[PDB]
């Protein structure tokens, strides 16, 4: 019964929320170290006609 | 195309089916021994064909089918060598095993765990086939250890008996003493020849030094129960009669002589190692015959007879007659 | 370093006016969130000491602890960032005014640099 | 990397807000889910590494250890589920909190871009395990074992802090990437010799090196099952990981400074193995076998060759799994007999046949039977030592021989022969214990199919 | 998880190395080049130190 | 086990350190609480500091 | 219980430093270490001398 | 259930504590004999005959038939050395020196 | 089979002598092989054709990754970290490539040894010589670098090798 099992099983949501939140944190870090995006000598590539960034 | 490879791999493949069925319902009935015996007979009659093909023409093949891993410049892959020795020893071993299992269906009728006994016999047979058909030192070592551990498990068949346990531990001890030399040979070969595959070892070693052949001789002496390490074979009679008849009389024991046969091109280029092999064989055969002369237990007498025969085969190895030694096997 | 005697320093200023030229820390700064977590832990310990339901004894008191910790943490972060900015400013000024003590190293390539080689055996 | 750390941290509020009779279920489920998530880290490159951020990174050496650390926690929970039946809910939650904190500290220890952060977390791990040993310990010697375990490690690791800060002040950074790329040779000087000793002793005391191993049998005997599990599987590998990381800056001094240690291991791996032949306690026997294996790993690391490094990594993983399995078996026997002596419970194969099968498989794995990863690591290290010097094989061979002996000894004394008559409280094995053993053993034989995942970055 | 580990993409670049090696040996055998070269870096780019001893 | 592991390896590092620390603690802490000796030591260390570090 | 306690934990309290125990401990704990050290140092020095002299024939020695 | 006073202690020096230790170990005072008082920590424990476990009587109704021990009897210090699966000291039809000389 | 290049893995013509029965007794080998085809090789080929046509119904391609050459360690400044990183990655990729080259040569040698049978000692001299040359080159390039191998250590080894060669050449010329 909804609103009855919730008070006992809401705790199962914590870890997956941590995982997604964790994924977001990793993504935030990635944006910061974009100082060399499409600037490495090995992967210096001209952009596509409908491209803005080599990777995200 | 070329049914030689297909049939030679099919024999080993179908030898393992009852092991997979050991969790099925047939393992909980009394029909399992007949099932395993029938499987062994079918494997033997199937393996009879590649031997016939070799007899007609002289077919030899290496099958490197699965690539296990690559370590820098070394490549370890699942390779089977199906030369004359393998295609001749497989039918003989399968015939002997079929006879032994048919006999055991009568000898071990009263044993509550007879299905486990047949399961163990089949496992030993699979490990022996793996040892014989191996093309690189790692697969050969896998078979070398498998036959030894299966002998340990089968000797201590009656685990409620102290003597069976101590005999099994003794066999393990002597075989590990041989394993020291086997591992020394493996390390030497990979360090110097940069490969464990037999073809590269044969190419790169025209004048084989003393150390790898010393290691191989030590391993062969350990597993074939030569004079230095003999007592384990006679003490290994604590096990059941069927086990002694196949594992210790005609199949597992000849592993050391077979290993020396496998590396016969390198043995003929060393004169000191052949002298040591001949001397060790001579002392082994005479000491074991002298012991068997006055023994009173029939099983011990035949065990000493087997040890003397193995010593004679090593003597044959010493005088540079490997094919004769294989025929005597 | 000892920036106590730095010239033009107001004797008892927590944050001088020149500290307002630096970017203020964001409210979602990890240090601020850590300070809030410390306040929450303090509230939980306070509830445990008084023998009260630890999680839900007083929501107002826990909120007060969290807010006070956040406030003081924000001020502390501003002061710390200002001090580090001063240290870097003094560093750069000194190296600019003393070129003889910091000569430009002649850029040398590895192709013309002999390094001894030690084999592993 | 945060996708592994954040759920582990969220494990704590989950445990503390769980029902009084559901803590084990949720803890096990979410630990297994975290292990599944951490399985993604096995995807590695032949290039440098997976540099997630400025603070954490992963390598082909850290990945197997992280996966093993994440896989360990469910097994520890299942092992500890039995003997904590009569414990208050708050204290069970404290125990699970200690386990979760230890896992979190190990997870952030194995990534550790910077050496000072690595030291901070590697010393932080000392607290939860010390509390576990000294609080939930059966015997009165748990206090002395905790003191020994704490003080050996602290005495070893205190000079390491001075060495690391000195390194940062001279070179300018402790980031591992900059350390590797800007590495310079070490001159033959007394200052550099003491630098080497400070950098090495902290990790060598935790392996443990022979002669510095007095703490390990005590900390293994007096700890609960979870403590023995974690300290035998992962906490011993902290020293090996540390030496593998730190040896990049100790060259070419290590070419001749390693001689005193190599001998101590090369002889020690023999001596302790012989100690295993005459032992009246299962836990002491397994602890001494662990000392022998870690001595062999020390030799591999000090040789400093590629094959040595891959063999050491494989041996670390295999030894961790096998030792945890053996300790689980010993604890299952203890929970029936309550004696922890080898000669009391005999002929157990007559009573518990599947447990006898588990004993046989664990002994075969400890015996280094091919093609198990135990033998892969053992053989790689043996070959590398043979290349180092042709005489080493002798000692190596002896050890191998002795190894098999005591393993089968442990199999024969406890399982074969005639059952003891006066022990009649030997209940049939539970499904929980059998599941624990299966979850221990199946990963070993699965890793045997793909060795390249545990052969380190030098593969 | 075992299936996921089995089918991991070749980020270690084994087949890439195989193919590159095949192309290099093909080229060097066709044009007669002596397979692998003893020097990893061309001597034209290293400024050696004159001894004058 | 007995001679090396249980006897001498325990004698060298742990037991020697424990014995030394216990003895030093006993020597340091064993004071009767008299300010006479305390101020006598104060005077001695004052003269030592005056005559030694300058 | 008495047998196990006597085997494990009753050694050190009954241990007294005597010339016999001191000499046996010194021998069995130091002699083997220095002996193996001398053996391996001699072997490796000989190998290094042969390598420097160039007369070792290290062909096909690729993996180390 | 085991008290502090029945655990093994230090080497007995006076006959009173010698008899007390003999009583503790469940053997006669005249049969009791501790190890010599050297540095090795044998201590209080009795010096039982070095006879192996194999040559014990195979027909006695022991409480432990496999190990051929009785419950409560003093245990040899090296029991794990003689467990019938290891070295045994049973008499042989030929003397030891003669066998060694002949094989050598 | 077109799955591999024939020139990289050269193989002999291996002409086989035609059957020449001398007696009237029918050899069971031919009957066994014919029943083997009839019972195994036909259904296997049928299933392979079915699978091949199923694959042909849905075709998609994958490409070999190309890498651009980057300045190496010999043209790198002392403390410049970015070009050092690029040089290190390039050197590691080259190292893997040479390892695979040695692997190919070793496979060639093993195949020659098995194929030529008991005439291998004379009929595989060319492969033995190629393997000797490649092994010498690889040992010169990459031996004794250690567990922590890097481009700078290889460069230092190569530089000391050039020192030895130059000194020996000068001494021989001035002998
Ligand atoms: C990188 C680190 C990451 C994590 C940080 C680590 C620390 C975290 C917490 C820090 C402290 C804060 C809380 C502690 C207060 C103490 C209260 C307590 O004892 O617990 C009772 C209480 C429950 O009990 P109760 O029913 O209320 O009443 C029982 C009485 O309170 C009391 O019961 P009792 O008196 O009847 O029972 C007595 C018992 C009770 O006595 C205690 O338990 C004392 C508490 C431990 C001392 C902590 C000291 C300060 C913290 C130090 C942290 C050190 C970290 C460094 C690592 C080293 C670890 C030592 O004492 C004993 O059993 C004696 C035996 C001694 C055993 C060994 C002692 C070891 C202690 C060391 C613990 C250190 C970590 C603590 C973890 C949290 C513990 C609650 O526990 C809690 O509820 C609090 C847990 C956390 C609440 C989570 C709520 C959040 C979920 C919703 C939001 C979701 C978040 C995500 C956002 C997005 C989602 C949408
Ligand atoms: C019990 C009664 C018998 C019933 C069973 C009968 C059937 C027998 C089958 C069982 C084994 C027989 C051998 C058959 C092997 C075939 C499968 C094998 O070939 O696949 C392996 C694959 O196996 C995996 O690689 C290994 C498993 C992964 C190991 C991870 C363990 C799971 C995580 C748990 C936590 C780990 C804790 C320890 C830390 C690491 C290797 O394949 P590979 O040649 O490479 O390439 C695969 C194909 N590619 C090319 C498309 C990629
Ligand atoms: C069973 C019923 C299903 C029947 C339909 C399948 C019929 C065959 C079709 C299979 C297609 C072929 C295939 O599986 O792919 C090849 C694939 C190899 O993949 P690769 O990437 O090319 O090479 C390995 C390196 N990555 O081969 C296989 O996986 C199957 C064959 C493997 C051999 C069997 C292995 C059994 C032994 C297990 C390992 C034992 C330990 C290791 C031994 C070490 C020896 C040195
Ligand atoms: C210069 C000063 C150097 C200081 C070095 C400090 C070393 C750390 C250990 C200090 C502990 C000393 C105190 C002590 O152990 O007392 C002896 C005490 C007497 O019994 P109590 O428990 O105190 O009695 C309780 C009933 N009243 O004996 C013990 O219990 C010892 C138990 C713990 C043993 C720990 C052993 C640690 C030694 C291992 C190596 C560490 C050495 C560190 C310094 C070495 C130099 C590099
Ligand atoms: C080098 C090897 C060093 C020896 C290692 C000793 C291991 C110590 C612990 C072993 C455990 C004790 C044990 O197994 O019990 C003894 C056990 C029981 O005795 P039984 O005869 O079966 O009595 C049954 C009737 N009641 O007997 C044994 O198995 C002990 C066997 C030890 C063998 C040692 C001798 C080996 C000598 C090797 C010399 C030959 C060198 C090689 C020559 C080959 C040519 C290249
Ligand atoms: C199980 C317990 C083990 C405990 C650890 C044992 C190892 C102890 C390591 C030595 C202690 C001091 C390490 C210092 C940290 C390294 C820093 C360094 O090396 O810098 C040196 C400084 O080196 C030192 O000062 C070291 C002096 C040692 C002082 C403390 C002695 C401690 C005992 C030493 C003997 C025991 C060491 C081995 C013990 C083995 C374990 C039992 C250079 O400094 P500069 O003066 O600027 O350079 C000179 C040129 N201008």
């Amino acid at each position: 019964n909804v609103l009855q099992i919730v008070r006992d099983h809401w705790v199962h949501i914590l870890v997956p929320v941590g995982f997604v939140f964790g994924c977001y944190l990793d993504r935030r870090s990635d944006e910061k170290l974009t100082a060399f995006r499409n600037k490495s000598l090995l992967f210096k590539r001209e952009l596509r006609p409908n491209e803005e960034v080599t990777w995200k | 195309m070329n049914p030689f490879a297909s049939l030679t791999l099919t024999t080993l493949t179908i030898l393992t089916i009852p092991i997979m069925m050991s969790n099925s319902n047939i393992y909980k009935t009394n029909l399992y021994p007949n099932y395993v015996k029938t499987t062994v007979s079918y494997a033997f009659t199937l393996s009879l064909v590649p031997l016939l093909m070799f007899m007609h023409t002289g077919q030899e093949m290496i099958i490197s089918n699965w690539h296990w891993m690559t370590l820098q410049t070394v490549e370890l892959s699942l390779s089977f060598k199906m030369d004359y020795f393998s295609v001749m020893f497989i039918p003989v071993a399968l015939f002997v095993t079929w006879s032994i299992m048919e006999f055991s269906m009568w000898y071990m009728h009263s044993d509550p765990f007879i299905n486990r006994f047949f399961k163990y016999l089949l496992l030993f047979l699979i490990t022996m086939m793996i040892l014989v058909t191996a093309n690189n030192l790692f697969q050969l070592f896998i078979g070398w250890e498998g036959v030894g551990i299966m002998s340990f498990l089968l000797i201590g068949w009656w685990h409620g008996r102290t003597d069976a346990n101590t005999a099994a531990l003794q066999a393990i001890l002597y075989n590990r003493i041989g394993d020291i030399g086997f591992v020394l040979s493996m390390a030497w070969f990979l360090t110097h020849s940069n490969a464990w595959d037999l073809q590269q070892i044969f190419m790169l070693n025209n004048e084989c030094p003393n150390m790898p052949l010393i290691g191989l001789l030590l391993a062969a002496a350990g597993k074939s129960a030569q004079f230095g390490l003999h007592p384990w074979l006679p003490s290994a009679m604590e096990g059941p009669t069927p086990v002694s008849a196949l594992l210790h009389s005609s199949t597992m024991v000849v592993a050391g002589v077979f290993l020396l046969i496998r590396f016969y091109p390198l043995m003929e280029t060393n004169k000191l190692v052949q002298t040591m092999t001949l001397c060790l064989g001579a002392i082994t055969t005479l000491f074991t015959a002298l012991c068997a002369i006055t023994q009173n237990d029939i099983k011990k007498i035949v065990a000493f007879s087997t040890s003397s025969q193995l010593g004679l085969m090593m003597v044959t190895i010493g005088i540079n007659q490997p094919h004769l030694a294989f025929l005597h096997i | 370093t000892m920036m106590s005697g730095r010239p033009g320093r107001v004797p008892l200023q927590f944050l001088p006016n020149e500290a307002r030229s630096l970017p203020p820390p964001k409210l979602t700064d990890p240090r601020l969130v850590y300070m809030g977590f410390l306040g929450y832990c303090s509230g939980l310990i306070d509830n445990a000491i008084r023998r009260r339901p630890v999680v839900s004894a007083g929501l107002h008191r826990q909120l007060l602890y969290v807010t006070s910790f956040v406030f003081f943490g924000y001020y502390l972060l501003k002061r710390q960032d200002y001090m580090y900015a001063l240290r870097d400013h003094d560093m750069f000024a000194y190296v600019k005014s003393h070129p003889e003590d910091f000569p430009e190293k002649d850029k040398k390539t590895y192709g013309e640099i002999l390094e001894e080689f030690h084999p592993v055996r | 990397m945060l996708k592994i750390i954040i759920p582990t941290t969220m494990l704590l509020p989950m445990t503390w807000m769980s029902k009084h009779n559901m803590i084990w279920i949720n803890a096990t489920v979410h630990s297994l889910l975290i292990s599944l998530i951490s399985l993604s880290l096995l995807n590695q490159l032949g290039e440098n590494s997976l540099n997630f951020s400025l603070t954490f990174f992963s390598d082909s050496l850290s990945a197997p250890l992280l996966v093993l650390t994440t896989w360990l926690l469910p097994l520890m929970l299942m092992a500890s589920q039995s003997h904590l039946s009569k414990e208050t809910t708050t204290r069970k939650k404290l125990y699970i909190t200690m386990l979760i904190l230890l896992q979190l500290f190990l997870i952030m220890t194995f990534t550790a871009t910077e050496l000072i952060l690595f030291y901070i977390l590697f010393e932080a791990t000392l607290v939860p395990t010390l509390i576990i040993i000294t609080r939930w310990g059966n015997q009165t010697e748990r206090l002395n074992a905790g003191l020994y375990f704490l003080f050996y490690t602290l005495a070893g690791s205190l000079p390491l802090l001075v060495a690391l800060v000195y390194i940062q002040n001279t070179t300018g950074s402790l980031n591992f990437l900059i350390i590797h790329y800007w590495s310079h040779p070490l001159s033959n000087s007394w200052s550099n010799i003491f630098m080497w000793l400070a950098c090495i002793m902290a990790f060598m005391v935790k392996m443990p090196l022979y002669g510095l191993h007095l703490w390990l049998p005590k900390a293994h005997v007096e700890a609960p099952i979870a403590g023995s599990m974690v300290l035998a599987a992962v906490l011993l590998k902290l020293g090996g990981y540390g030496m593998m990381r730190i040896t990049t800056i100790l060259n070419p001094l290590t070419n001749y400074m390693a001689y005193p240690f190599l001998m101590l291991s090369m002889w020690g791996m023999i001596m302790t193995s012989s100690i295993c032949l005459r032992q009246t306690d299962l836990k002491s026997l397994i602890a001494y076998s662990s000392v022998s294996h870690m001595a062999l790993v020390i030799v591999a690391i000090m040789i400093q060759t590629p094959w040595s490094f891959m063999g050491a990594t494989a041996l670390m993983i295999a030894h961790g799994l096998t030792s945890s399995m053996l300790f689980c078996l010993a604890n299952t026997n203890y929970e029936r007999v309550h004696s922890r002596t080898m000669i009391l419970a005999r002929g157990l194969q007559t009573l518990l046949p599947l447990m006898a099968t588990w004993w046989l498989v664990a002994s075969l794995t400890n015996l280094a039977l091919p093609p198990s990863i135990n033998l892969i690591g053992e053989l790689f290290i043996i070959t590398a030592s043979f290349s180092w010097s042709n005489i080493t094989i002798i000692l190596m061979g002896m050890n191998m021989m002795i190894t098999a002996l005591y393993s089968l000894y442990m199999l024969i004394t406890t399982q074969r022969g005639k059952y003891t008559h006066h022990i009649n409280n030997i209940k049939p094995s539970f499904t929980r214990e059998n599941a624990l053993m299966a979850l221990h053993i199946l990963p070993l034989l699965l890793l045997t199919l793909n060795p390249k995942m545990i052969l380190g970055p030098l593969y | 998880g075992s299936t996921f580990v089995a089918y991991l993409p070749d980020y270690r670049m084994q087949e890439w190395a195989r193919r590159e090696a095949e192309r290099l040996v093909k080229y060097r055998e066709a044009n007669g080049l002596p397979l692998m070269e003893s020097n990893c870096f061309d001597p034209n780019k290293i400024q050696l130190p004159e001894d004058e001893d | 086990s007995s001679l090396l592991d249980l006897i001498w390896l325990e004698t060298i590092l742990p037991k020697t350190t424990s014995f030394i620390q216990m003895k030093m603690s006993i020597m340091v802490s064993n004071q009767k609480g008299l300010i006479k000796l305390y101020f006598l030591s104060f005077l001695i260390t004052i003269m030592i500091s005056m005559t030694l570090f300058n | 219980i008495r047998w196990t306690y006597a085997r494990s934990a009753n050694i050190y309290p009954n241990f007294r430093p005597t010339p016999k125990t001191s000499l046996l401990g010194a021998l069995f704990g130091i002699g083997p270490l220095f002996f193996w050290y001398y053996v391996f140092k001699t072997d490796r020095d000989k190998k290094e001398k042969l390598i420097q002299e160039g007369k070792l024939d290290q062909t096909f020695n690729i993996s180390y | 259930h085991v008290t502090k006073d029945m655990f093994p202690g230090p080497y007995p020096k006076t006959p009173e504590e010698r008899a007390a230790a003999a009583k503790k170990y469940n053997m006669r005072v005249e049969d009791y004999e501790p190890y010599p008082d050297d540095g090795m920590g044998y201590g209080d424990y009795p010096k039982l005959p070095d006879r192996s476990q194999q040559e014990r009587d195979p027909w006695y109704d022991w409480d432990h038939p496999d190990l051929r021990l009785n419950w409560g009897e003093p245990i040899h210090w090296d029991l794990d050395m003689y467990i019938r699966n290891r070295v045994d000291t049973s008499p042989t039809p030929v003397s030891w020196n003669t066998m060694c000389k002949h094989l050598f | 089979p077109d799955s591999w290049d024939k020139d990289v893995y050269p193989e002999p013509p291996r002409r086989t002598p035609a059957p020449a029965p001398q007696t009237s007794l029918p050899n069971p080998v031919t009957y066994l092989t014919k029943i083997f085809d009839l019972l195994v090789d036909r259904p296997v080929t049928l299933a392979r054709e079915f699978i091949e046509q199923q694959h042909a119904k849905n075709r998609y391609y994958y490409y070999h990754r190309e890498f651009r050459r980057v300045p190496d360690i010999t043209e790198c400044e002392e403390k410049d970290i970015l070009c050092m990183f690029e040089a290190e990655m390039q050197w590691r990729r080259d190292y893997k490539v040479d390892q695979e080259i040695v692997n190919i040569i070793q496979e060639r040698l093993k195949a020659c040894q098995q194929r030529e049978g008991e005439s291998y000692r004379q009929n595989c001299a060319k492969e033995l010589e190629q393997f000797t040359q490649v092994s010498k080159a690889f040992q010169d390039r990459y031996s004794d670098l250690g567990a922590h191998y890097s481009a700078r250590k290889c460069l230092a080894k190569q530089k000391q090798r050039m020192l030895a060669e130059r000194k020996a050449a000068k001494e021989a010329a001035a002998a």
